[PDB]
């Protein structure tokens, strides 16, 4: 005997959620990106 | 006991392990294989190469915790390599055991991680009397 | 089995060539930018002499 | 002929004109992504009997 | 009762130790140190080459003793790096003691040393359930 398979869908459905921590590291890598970003484009009036 | 990893590469050279909650840490082993030749005797070598690596975000500002301190992530590198012919693994042992304990007491004694050395740190050899 | 963990190189493969396609392009935009200085460096002068 | 003189200042400002905004919008379109993959897992009772 | 060496050169950055009776094996502990500015925060690198070196002679011929019949040393030479921020001595030592476990279940009690390899190797890592 096991479980119905709809059974397992909705304890895995209400299970799901997202993990804080690597949301976390990913969003500190996007925060990297964006400040490498403006110390790059801090130059544009530079050549212009 | 701690998370055990699970071979994610394997190769007859080449095996890495990495933590299946968290896939930054990996321990990889390289084995390299190759016969020399010395006086009137051929020998057959292998060198050991190991590599342990552990990213980690180092040090919270002062004591507090919150949410808006995400500091950057910086990496924990350990890497040990052993070479020594095949058959001499018996004595190879003994002073890897010996290599332990004299970088113990350098190190995870000592202040040798701060970037400080101690002239008079007691080291020891292998032999013994 | 043997052929399921043996694909996975593919991902290695395929990392290797976005690393060429990448250098691709930066040496060419690098070129169009010393071509386009060239030119504007050309132009001053003659207009200039 | 006067008006064919043009080429000398409008040929090579449009073309700098237009090397500047190059080298302006490709940097501007940088379209920055982040992402990271985890094999967390998920545990479900199972009745001992 | 293992010999113990005393220092032979000092330098800066490394020092050398050496047995006064067999001066062929030594260990040396070198330090490169650095500052970096990653994210607002001040990590000193520190990573240290620790090398301990053993010149023993081939094995003399299978059951066999003459007394002195002489071959070449062979080279026997562990390489140890350690790089890692200073501010987390607290925690590099945490997991160098799962890294001397690491290597010691596949090469010290494993068969990694004759050249073998294992992916089925019980391999530990630092973060604890």
């Amino acid at each position: 005997t096991f479980y119905s398979p709809k059974e397992i869908f909705n304890r895995l459905k209400d299970s799901l959620v997202p993990d804080t921590g690597l949301v976390t590291q990913v969003w500190a890598d996007n925060n990297t990106k964006r400040m490498d970003f403006l110390t790059a484009m801090a130059e544009i009036p530079q050549t212009l | 006991a701690n998370k055990p990893m699970q071979p994610i590469t394997s190769t007859a050279n080449k095996i890495v392990w990495s933590d299946p909650t968290r896939l930054s840490t990996t321990f990889s082993a390289s084995l390299l294989r190759q016969r020399v030749k010395v006086g009137i005797a051929e020998l057959n070598n292998v060198s050991g190469q190991y590599v342990s690596v552990y990213k980690r975000p180092a040090p919270k500002p002062e004591g507090c915790a919150d949410a808006c301190v995400i500091m950057p992530n910086e990496n924990q590198s350990i890497r040990t390599v052993i070479s020594g012919s095949a058959e001499n693994l018996a004595t190879l042992k003994a002073e890897w055991e010996t290599h332990k304990r004299n970088v113990d007491t350098l190190f995870a004694s000592g202040n040798a991680g701060l970037g400080f050395l101690d002239p008079t740190a007691a080291i020891v050899s292998s032999d013994t009397t | 089995s043997s052929f399921l963990d043996a694909l996975g190189y593919l991902g290695s493969l395929i990392k290797d060539f976005k690393r060429r396609r990448f250098f691709l392009n930066k040496a060419h935009q690098r070129i169009r930018n010393k071509l386009g200085v060239s030119f504007a460096e050309r132009r001053s002068q003659i207009v200039s002499k | 002929s006067l008006w064919l003189s043009f080429r000398y200042e409008i040929m090579p400002l449009y073309y700098q004109s237009q090397d500047v905004l190059d080298v302006i919008a490709n940097s501007t379109s940088e379209f920055m992504t982040s992402r990271d993959f985890v094999a967390k897992a998920i545990n479900i009772g199972i009745p001992l009997e």
